[PDB]
């Protein structure tokens, strides 16, 4: 992204959280904010310095420094729950916006849980009809966002890749997965291959190799 | 106050075409510059184009992505924003939204002034460009590798959702996930369920993954046994 934002942040209920999104041509340029629901419309929240829209809020508040832009919610409620994007004008000055990739607030409603990763190398049917996928299985956690990276001999691999969406559990935690494509050429040919789960900025690896 | 609905989602095999309408109340559509943004399955929000308003230019602007390709039209008189997508790529899967557009002025001094933002949006409208057809999966054992041990199965390249995947005919509830499917850039999906079970049972206890695509009439078992 031209404007980078954390995938997610977490908050307890009345506390003070900031969203933060960076970029050079933040340097330059104002940014504007918009709240996602799940399944709902986008929301305008604010926009420059002091523009907030009727109907929107107190607790939201936009400011500006450097090459951040940030939105503040001054006493999170369990209804700020959302997926919450910064937008400015394109680098290039061109007649165009351009979004950061999103951050997924958590307004804390149950206690934090680690994902328990489990890292499957293909099977030998698989192998046999001549595929290979890595299956990466992310289960248990809370708040539900995480980032999920994967590695082959200290090297990042990013074709091939499919990741879901963090999806609740009939038992109120989340689950995503990752998948990891490769011919069986591929994945006889690395030394070790692994996929890296990030929560809240910590970090979970699991590790397979061929054998 | 004000509505936007997007309309005209739907499945398409590439190089082929797509209207989205969007339904405008509430304001002033005649005067009001109109967008369209999109977003893919896993990565956040891209403009499309936009038109400006008659009273303006009535001119329309695209995306580098969607050049030559989309265009974007508006009969004032209904109160509707058009989106004509032609020659589509799975590229464009995405939820296609509309939105009301402003301006407002910061402190950058290049050309042309001004910074946009989108006042009101819609809900959206699903776009699923793809040549999949309806296909049962392939089904791959998971096999297990304090005193519990993980196995699964990989249900893989099927078409449309959903599957449903139990354990021992529903016998085995206890300590099983199934989670949601990853839309692969074939149009196909694939899923996994895993299950937990007592590193003690295995070799005496059998684990059966039973697999059900209704689209395809598929009913596979896969027993999952250990390496
Ligand atoms: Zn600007
Ligand atoms: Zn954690």
């Amino acid at each position: 992204y031209e404007l980078t934002q954390e995938t997610g942040v977490s908050v307890a209920l009345g506390r003070t959280v900031t969203i933060t999104c960076r970029g050079d041509s933040l340097r330059s340029h104002y940014a504007s904010w918009y709240q996602k629901k799940p399944g709902q419309a986008p929301i305008l929240l604010f926009y420059g310095k002091n523009n907030r829209p009727s109907g929107v809020p107190d607790r939201f508040s936009g400011s500006a420094s450097g090459n951040r832009a940030s939105l503040t919610i001054s006493g999170a409620q369990a209804e700020d729950d959302a997926e919450y994007y910064c937008s400015s004008r394109d680098k290039s000055g061109s007649r165009l916006s351009v979004f950061g990739g999103g951050t997924k607030l958590t307004v804390l409603s149950q206690p934090k849980a680690a994902p328990s990763v489990t890292l499957f190398p293909p099977s030998s049917e698989e192998l046999q009809a001549n595929k290979a996928t890595l299956v990466c299985l992310i289960s248990d956690f809370y708040p539900g966002a995480v980032t999920v990276a994967w590695k082959a001999d200290s090297s990042p691999v990013k074709a091939g890749v499919e990741t879901t969406t963090p999806s609740k559990q009939s038992n109120n935690k989340y689950a995503a997965s990752s998948y990891l494509s490769l011919t069986p050429e591929q994945w006889k040919s690395h030394r070790s291959y692994s996929c890296q789960v990030t929560h809240e900025g910590s970090t979970v690896e699991k590790t397979v190799a061929p054998t | 106050e004000v509505q936007l609905v997007e309309s005209g989602g739907g499945l398409v095999k590439p190089g082929g075409s797509l209207r989205l309408s969007c339904a405008a109340s509430g304001f002033t559509f005649s005067n009001a510059w109109m967008s369209w943004v999109r977003q893919a399955p896993g990565k956040g929000l891209e403009w499309v184009g936009r038109i400006k308003s008659k009273t303006d230019g009535g001119t329309t602007d695209y995306a580098a992505p969607v050049k030559g390709r989309f265009t974007i039209s508006r009969d004032d008189s209904k109160n509707t924003l058009y989106l004509q997508m032609n020659s589509l790529k799975t590229e464009d899967t995405a939820v296609y939204y509309c939105a009301r557009t402003g301006k407002y002025y910061d402190f950058w001094s290049g050309y042309p002034p001004g910074e946009e933002y989108f006042q009101d949006w819609g809900r959206g409208t699903l776009v699923t460009v793809s040549s999949a057809s309806t296909k049962g999966p392939s089904v791959f054992p998971l096999a297990p590798s304090g005193g519990t041990a993980a196995l699964g199965c990989l249900v893989k390249d099927y078409f449309p959702e959903p599957v449903t995947v139990s354990w021992n005919s529903g016998a085995l509830t206890s300590g099983v996930h199934t989670f949601p499917a990853v839309l692969q850039s074939s149009g196909l999906y694939s899923l996994s369920s895993v299950v937990t079970v007592p590193s003690s049972s295995l070799g005496t206890q059998t684990y059966i993954c039973n697999v059900n695509h209704k689209p395809s009439n598929t009913k596979v078992d896969k027993r999952v046994e250990p390496k």
